[PDB]
């Protein structure tokens, strides 16, 4: 029941969800290859708990928006995001997803927070694979409830808990 | 020359008694949106004083858009680390540890503090 | 017409065409430093050099195409290898001693030198041979840097390439020789002993200097030229409405510049229009206020309109006042007029309405002025309609409108020679003081206030005036097509305007009416004038009223409900107004205005941070609904349709409208409200002390009233209390004190008293 | 294309929008919530452009929490659009200097510009 | 006009500052004309149809996207093949959709 | 040769002299222009002791009455030059080793500079 | 080789031949003769159809016959049966209010997708197409992006305290018709070309 209502139990389940981040592959653009390189045999996102990679949205919690989110893919991704279990986290990978990138035009959503609740933002073009590990570590200590912004605020464990989805 | 248009410069006049820049003009506001920045190098290639020059840190992921606009005093050579790194050093009591090592820093980065080849 | 050939092309062209202008007319190009639009060309920069054949018989040496006339069937070569060689050489000579300040130069990308250099320099000399940019490896010229010549103008004597544009302008266009060189040879640098920059047209050199020597101090170190957000619009401070270009970036007004529109102003702006922009973005009202507990508090729009409904629930249509501001667009005046048709009230007016309507008279085209024979002026153009002075500089020198080429205003008009003589016999001026233009109008008689009407009588010929007045009568007679120019005193003094109308009809002659209000002729044309009762913009007659400016303090007293639509907050409002709302400035509105020559000019909106404002259109649409009367206007498009229906022509189209009704008012003459170019609300930053109030007196009158040469004397007027620096002047008649009326209260005579 | 409501009057604009909306079927209509300042929704203001395909509807910058009680009106508004069958919600980001003049442009320019610049939005962020 | 000035003489010549400034703000203006050059990519024939109008920015840039025309052969290729083989027969073509959609 | 250094060094001394005069007579001294090969040096080395190349003694009205310039680090025929505006007065100072700073062959003493500046103050300044 | 024979065939047919000094050839065919001529072009052995590039000449400083211009690219593979290697372009102007052009689907199936793109990017409808279905832009998108009267749709870049940038009013680089920040553009910045 939501991972709450005991001081030890919420710490425990937050620990589990933090290190057991099961990525949901959503490769969009050239960010995708520097995403996969965070799993190659120089630098693997295969230690923290993300070795296995369930392409299914019904089985993976972290959605890595790796590339430009073109508008014709937005509504589809929409349902794909709703086709995730509720304990889900959404990372915005790359400049084109986090921001509009250099493609300031009619074609691209200029910030993916519009359609999906973003957990962590990561600048870069392409973000070095180790920066992707840094972003998942950021998300790690966020879902543990150990993350603070520049204004001093603690951030909720799971973004996408605060939106009247519909 | 910024092809992504992430650089905004509000200028001002040097105060001769306590000047900040070498000429008669300095940058009162220098903010760069790391989410817009596509990391070209044209800013470095156009800078005639070598002031703005790309560095090395990549551990810059943060949680909030409006916090990813790095400011002048968040990029001056005096500083040691990225914004989330400094914020963690404050909320943690643990000094900044850079997660990269390089054989050496360029001359154009005079002053840039980094681990250098193992001399230390 | 005359035949010319540019390197491959044949052009028909009128004779007086400069070779450079014909070259551009063929679509070709040549560097340009010495010559300029509307300036007397002299071969100085030696940049315009072309090849000329006059038979194939090439000229022995290269002819200065900027100052070389054209002949029928003359061959012009601008592409010869030798031509580009010489052009690059001259460019290198010019660039020799520049201070290397481009990065910190606020002229930035908009430096004619930069562009001509990047165009013609470094001809491919004959491989991947290592090129060298500069050969001169000696020490460069260094002189005094960033010297403010005036609170508006900055001077960097290093960057000057010693063209003649600024001094040639100052001699020719304003007729104020307040700038010239000091030394000669290479040591030459610019200086003056006239430091305040007396000419009220000083700012325009700011734009002309092809280098960053002379810059706009008020826009120093804000942004680079290409970075600024450019919105072209029209300045509505005074009725000539020059075309301007407003540069804004990041929500605040950075810099105002001149926009070329030869119909009204060629490339010129007055110092007040161009440098008086600090007040737009500095401190202004962004929240509608409400008077509830004996004080003003920021309120929602809903609560403001609720209070409006309730305070006007029993508001009768014969007690509501509709008083608009002198910069009101055609749309606003038309809506107010239509509403007063519906909302039957006899008292509506606008801020700068004249007791004698300016619509009485046929508009005069300024190009018709250049073709005109004589100019009979009563009043001071420099203060009432500033750029007329500059247009007068074109007229009085026997200049005439150029032929309109394919590239518009010609680069080198041979009609303008240097140091041209200014005629003393082609115009006649009558002003209450020795007007600065009296230099060029020998026919002059310094009168006193309330004397105009008698001068007009004498010029009509029914009685005998002074020698000067009889001479002006004579010259007006001999003139076959003269132009009559009326000041603010006449337009506010019914009978004098009547006699002027009589003179300008009996002799076929157009009229220039210097309205104290900008869009006055449009509001008249759109129907803004009081009715029977007649509570005018200064009269405290109405019981409910809408005000868009600062009326006399006595105007407010007695009313039951008063609603002001301001942009800034005036103490007259936080103590007498019931509902105040934000109003956008003329910079940030959108619509059309009517010049004093009948030409409508657009206001495009500026991207300035207006706050939560709504245009006076929406304000009246909101105010009439509380009254039951459904307003016809809320948006701009319907306003454009109802305008075109009201028979107002397109932009730049001249609107023909005459008017026959006079509403005179007595004038209690003790103090004079001198018409001022500078406007009261412009006293911000660098205009603080420049747009100060002044009290001018004859030295005998000074000694009699004990007014020292430098005292800051406070004075009380129905228009408020203002303190003013005192000036002794020998031409002001005895017993009179000219108070500088820094508002659109020009030409008015009102009582008052001097506080201690 | 109609223009209903006024600036900074969430309740008046909302009630006029209820009345003028009626039983309009929005199965293929498009809703553009134009705003400024992409990130900071905490103080955001919102204008609405409703393109039904057969006629269009404009409401100026009168919605959003930047106005007192604007978020409650915006909540009712998005709930209303969702009730009538809307599926496609869009947000266009324009400069504050644009938003005000934009409502004075001809219908074709305003509508073309907005439909060109639109960002697909999750309506949940405004509920 | 084609290459920015060398970085060392920015402190010697005015012309250096002019060319650096203009090139990095405006750039250069090539002549009016259209151009194309082909090359061999890991996915076949590539080229740019570049129309320049004499301005500092190209008038139009069209890309001959090799994977874009190459993809038309999918219904033919995978016609009659197995369902699993529809994957290899795509991978055998090496598509890059950043190239195709473009 | 390397005398350049002492020249620039002596140049500093000259500036020092200038400042003293300004502080005595209560006249505004202003740093006019710095070294370009020091502003525009990006990674390049800079060996000069100061960054300032041109300065002046300005009256109350801002018009200078005494101007001084020194040749840059990379220019040929290195010198120091002096000028009186409006007075067609120009001086060419060198630095000869052992003797000192010379106007031609005449050494340039501090008191000579003071007399020239005082004459300038009395004569040229408007206020 | 077949390019030379195209030249000797067309020049007698009154077809102008556009050439820049770089080695690229344009052959302008009118609307009608286009279809049968290019059918013969395939019959001449033009196997390979590289490009179909759509052009909007609206904002070009010099005017042109028509707003839209469609260019096909015909080639002959050097390594096939009879490989010459002749590659050249065929330009055909298309009216703004008559965006008609018969398809080359019957000759090449390659123009299946390519032409569709031009119907997506431009208002050009290609007659004789198997299926003109919008390829790239979203289904609900209204209009044709690449024509100059269609906005690019830029969105401002954001900063800390109200400070923003609108790029189209920010860009310092000049297009062909933008005269520049001085009174005009001449010399190198009205076109520059080095002489080898
Ligand atoms: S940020 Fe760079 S690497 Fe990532 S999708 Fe955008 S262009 Fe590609
Ligand atoms: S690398 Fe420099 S020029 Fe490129 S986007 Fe970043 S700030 Fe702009
Ligand atoms: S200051 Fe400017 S306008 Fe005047 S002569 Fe020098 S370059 Fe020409
Ligand atoms: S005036 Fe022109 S050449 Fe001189 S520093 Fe300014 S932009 Fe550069
Ligand atoms: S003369 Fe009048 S309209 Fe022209 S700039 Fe000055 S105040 Fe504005
Ligand atoms: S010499 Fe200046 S252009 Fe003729």
């Amino acid at each position: 029941r939501e991972g709450i209502l005991f001081t030890t139990l919420e710490k425990l389940v937050a620990w589990g969800r933090s290190n057991s981040l099961w990525p949901a592959t959503f490769g969009l653009a050239c960010c995708a290859i520097e995403m996969m390189a965070s799993t190659d045999a120089r630098n693997d996102l295969a230690r923290f708990g993300s070795e296995v990679f369930r392409a299914s949205p019904r089985q993976a919690d972290v959605m890595i928006v790796a590339g430009r989110l073109s508008k014709k893919m937005a509504p589809v991704m929409r349902r794909v995001w709703e086709q995730m279990p509720d304990p889900k986290w959404v990372i915005s990978m790359g400049a084109c997803a986090s921001s509009g990138g250099m493609f300031n035009n009619y074609a691209i959503v200029q910030n993916v927070d519009s359609v999906v609740p973003v957990d962590v933002y990561v600048p870069g073009c392409p973000p070095r694979p180790e920066a992707l590990i840094y972003a998942v570590m950021q998300l790690q200590k966020k879902v543990r409830g150990q993350a603070y912004n520049e204004r001093g605020e603690r951030l909720p464990p799971v973004a996408a808990w605060k939106r009247t989805r519909g | 020359a910024c092809p992504a248009y992430a650089i905004y410069v509000e200028p001002a006049e040097n105060d001769p008694e306590n000047p900040v820049s070498a000429g008669e003009r300095y940058a009162k506001v220098y903010e760069i949106n790391m989410l817009r920045c596509i990391f070209c190098g044209l800013c470095e290639e156009a800078c005639p004083t070598g002031a703005i020059v790309l560095g090395y840190d990549f551990e810059m992921a943060d949680y909030e858009y409006s916090d990813l606009v790095y400011g002048k005093e968040d990029m001056l050579v005096d500083v040691v680390g990225t914004k989330p790194q400094r914020r963690e050093a404050k909320r943690t009591g643990k000094p900044v540890k850079v997660g990269y090592v390089v054989p050496y820093v360029r001359p154009e980065l005079e002053g840039f503090k980094a681990p250098t080849e193992g001399g230390k | 017409m005359v035949r010319v050939k540019v390197n491959d092309r044949i052009v028909e062209v009128p004779p007086g065409t400069s070779v450079m202008d014909a070259v551009f007319h063929a679509g070709y190009d040549v560097p340009l430093f010495c010559s300029e639009k509307h300036l007397s060309p002299i071969g100085a920069c030696r940049m315009c050099l072309v090849r000329i054949g006059l038979p194939i018989q090439w000229q022995p040496k290269l002819a200065a195409s900027c100052v070389t006339a054209v002949a029928d069937g003359m061959v012009v070569d601008t592409l010869s290898d030798v031509v580009r060689e010489a052009q690059a050489g001259m460019v290198e000579f010019t660039l020799l001693n520049h201070p290397l300040d481009c990065p910190t130069c606020d002229k930035g990308g908009a430096c004619e030198l930069q562009d001509r250099t990047v165009e013609y320099g470094l001809y491919e000399k004959y491989p991947l041979e290592l090129p060298v940019y500069t050969r001169f490896e000696f020490t460069r010229r260094h002189v005094d840097k960033h010297h403010p010549l005036s609170p508006f103008v900055i001077l960097d004597r290093e960057r000057c390439i010693h063209c003649k544009r600024c001094v040639r302008y100052f001699e020719e266009v304003p007729g104020d020789e307040v700038l010239d060189f000091i030394e000669r040879g290479v040591h030459t640098f610019i200086g003056t002993m006239d430091f305040g920059l007396p000419s009220g047209f000083s700012g325009n050199i700011t734009d002309i200097c092809p280098v960053g020597a002379l810059l706009d101090l008020t826009a120093r170190f804000r942004a680079r030229n290409w970075e600024m957000e450019e919105t072209p619009t029209t300045c509505a401070l005074c009725p000539v409405g020059c075309g301007i270009t407003a540069d804004t970036r990041s929500g605040e007004l950075l810099r105002i510049r001149a926009r070329e529109v030869p119909e009204v102003n060629e490339i010129w702006i007055c110092d007040a229009g161009r440098f008086g922009h600090e007040w737009a973005d500095q401190n202004r009202l962004k929240t509608p206020l409400v008077r509830k507990e004996g004080r003003l508090v920021e309120a929602t729009w809903e609560e403001a309109f609720l209070a409006l409904k309730e305070g006007l629930k029993e508001a009768r249509g014969e007690e509501v006042g509709l008083y608009l501001a002198h910069d009101a667009t055609l749309e606003e005046g038309l809506l107010a007029s239509e509403l007063a048709k519906a909302l039957k009230t006899p008292h509506l007016d606008f801020q700068g309405r004249t007791a004698a309507p300016a619509s009485l008279f046929p508009p005069a085209s300024l190009e018709d002025l250049l073709q005109a024979d004589f100019a009979l002026v009563l009043g001071d153009p420099t203060e009432e309609a500033p750029i007329l002075h500059l247009r007068l500089s074109e007229f009085v020198r026997d200049l005439k409108p150029p032929h309109r080429y394919n590239h518009g205003t010609p680069f080198a008009d041979l009609q303008i020679k240097e140091r041209m003589p200014r005629r003393t016999d082609k115009m006649a001026l009558f002003a209450p003081y020795r007007a600065p233009l009296m230099k060029w109008a020998a026919i002059h008689e310094v009168h006193r206030p309330g004397e105009e009407r008698e001068i007009l009588l004498a010029l009509l010929g029914d009685k005998e005036g002074s020698e000067m007045v009889a001479k002006a009568k004579e010259a007006w007679e001999k003139a076959k097509n003269p132009v009559l120019i009326l000041g603010a005193g006449v337009l506010q003094d019914t009978v004098a305007a009547e006699r002027a109308r009589l003179l300008a009809e009996r002799k076929g002659a157009k009229v220039l009416a210097m309205t104290p209000a900008a869009n006055a002729r449009g509001l008249e044309a759109m129907g803004v004038l009081p009715g029977a009762k007649g509570a005018s913009w200064d009269e405290p007659g109405a019981l409910y009223a809408y005000y868009g400016f600062v009326p006399p303090e006595e105007a407010l007293k007695g009313k039951r409900f008063v609603v002001m639509h301001l942009s800034h907050l005036h103490p007259l409002a936080e103590r007498y107004a019931h509902v105040v709302l934000p109003a956008p400035t003329f910079y940030e509105k959108r619509g059309h205005l009517v010049n004093l020559e009948g030409r409508v000019l657009p206001l495009s909106p500026a991207p300035i941070e207006n706050g939560e404002a709504e245009g006076a259109l929406q304000v009246l649409a909101l105010l009439a609904e509380a009254l039951g009367v459904r307003p016809p206007f809320r948006l701009h498009l319907e306003a454009q349709k109802a305008l075109k229906a009201r028979k107002v022509p397109e932009a730049m189209g001249r609107l023909s409208f005459r008017l026959k009704e006079l509403r005179p008012k007595e004038r209690k003459g003790a103090f004079y409200l001198r018409p001022t170019m500078w406007k009261a609300h412009q006293a911000v930053g660098k205009a603080q002390e420049a747009a100060r109030a002044e009290l001018w007196a004859h030295p005998e009158t000074a000694r009699a009233e004990a007014l020292p040469e430098g005292a800051q004397v406070a004075v009380e007027t129905p228009f408020g209390r203002v303190e003013a620096r005192v000036v002794h002047r020998e031409d002001v008649p005895k017993g009179h004190l000219y108070l500088s009326a820094l508002g659109p209260a020009a030409g008015l005579r009102v009582e008052g008293r001097v506080l201690v | 294309m109609v223009r209903v409501g006024m600036r900074a009057a969430p309740r008046v604009s909302l009630e006029a929008l209820k009345a003028a909306l009626g039983g309009l079927k929005l199965s293929e209509a498009k809703v553009y919530l134009i705003t400024d300042w992409q990130d900071k929704r905490d103080q955001a203001r919102y204008a609405l452009l409703l393109h039904t395909g057969k006629k269009d509807l404009l409401v100026p910058d009168a919605f959003g929490p930047a106005f007192p009680g604007g978020e409650e009106a915006l909540s009712e508004l998005v709930g209303l659009l969702l009730a009538q069958g809307a599926r496609r919600f869009y947000e266009a980001v324009v400069s504050p200097g644009e938003m005000t003049a934009l409502l004075d442009l001809p219908p074709e320019e305003l509508l073309k510009r907005v439909m060109a610049i639109a960002n697909p939005t999750d309506p949940g962020i405004y509920l | 006009q084609i290459t920015p000035p060398p970085r060392h003489l920015l402190e010697t010549s005015m012309e250096a500052v002019i060319y650096h400034f203009k090139h990095y703000t405006e750039g250069f203006h090539p002549p009016k004309g259209e151009v194309y050059v082909p090359t061999e990519s890991a996915r076949g024939e590539l080229g740019y149809y570049i129309v320049s109008d004499g301005g500092s920015m190209p008038y139009r840039v069209k890309v001959r996207a090799p994977s874009f025309v190459n993809l038309q052969s999918l219904p033919y290729a995978c016609k009659g093949e197995q369902v699993p083989d529809m994957v290899a027969i795509i991978a055998s073509l090496d598509p890059v959709m950043g190239d195709v959609d473009r | 040769a390397s005398s350049e250094r002492e020249l620039y060094e002596a140049w500093v001394e000259l500036l020092s002299w200038m400042r003293e005069y300004a502080q005595a007579k209560g006249v505004r001294f202003e740093k006019e222009a710095d070294f370009p090969d020091f502003i525009y040096r990006m990674e390049r080395p800079y060996d000069l002791p100061t960054t300032i190349m041109t300065a002046s003694l300005s009256d109350g009205l801002g018009e200078p009455f005494l101007l001084a310039d020194v040749s840059p680090r990379h220019a040929k025929l290195k010198r120091i030059g002096l000028r009186l505006p409006r007075a067609h007065i120009h001086l060419h100072a060198h630095y000869e080793p052992g003797k000192g700073l010379v106007t031609g062959k005449i050494p340039l003493t501090k008191e000579r500079f003071f007399a020239l500046a005082d004459r300038a103050r009395e004569a040229l300044a408007f206020a | 080789m077949r390019l030379e024979r195209v030249l000797e065939e067309a020049r007698a047919k009154g077809y102008p031949i556009e050439d820049n000094g770089l080695g690229n050839l344009w052959v302008v065919l009118p609307r009608e003769r286009f279809k049968e001529e290019m059918a013969h072009y395939k019959a001449m052995g033009f196997n390979f159809l590289a490009d179909i590039v759509g052009l909007d000449y609206l904002t070009y400083p010099d005017p042109r016959p028509e707003r839209f211009a469609v260019v096909y690219e015909l080639v002959s593979l050097p390594g096939w049966k009879d490989g010459d290697g002749s590659r050249f372009f065929v330009r055909v102007y298309v009216p703004e209010e008559d965006p008609r052009l018969p398809t080359v689907t019957d000759l090449w199936g390659s123009a299946n997708f390519l032409e569709r793109e031009v119907y997506d990017l431009f208002g050009i409808v290609f007659e004789g197409h198997p299926d003109l279905r919008k390829i790239l832009t979203p289904e609900d998108l209204e209009g044709h992006p690449l024509r100059k009267d269609y906005p690019l749709g830029e969105t401002p870049t954001l900063f800390r305290e109200g400070r923003y940038i609108i790029p189209a009013e920010f860009r310092a680089a000049l297009t062909g018709k933008d005269p520049g920040l001085t009174f005009y553009k001449g010399g190198s910045r009205k076109g520059y070309r080095s002489l080898w």
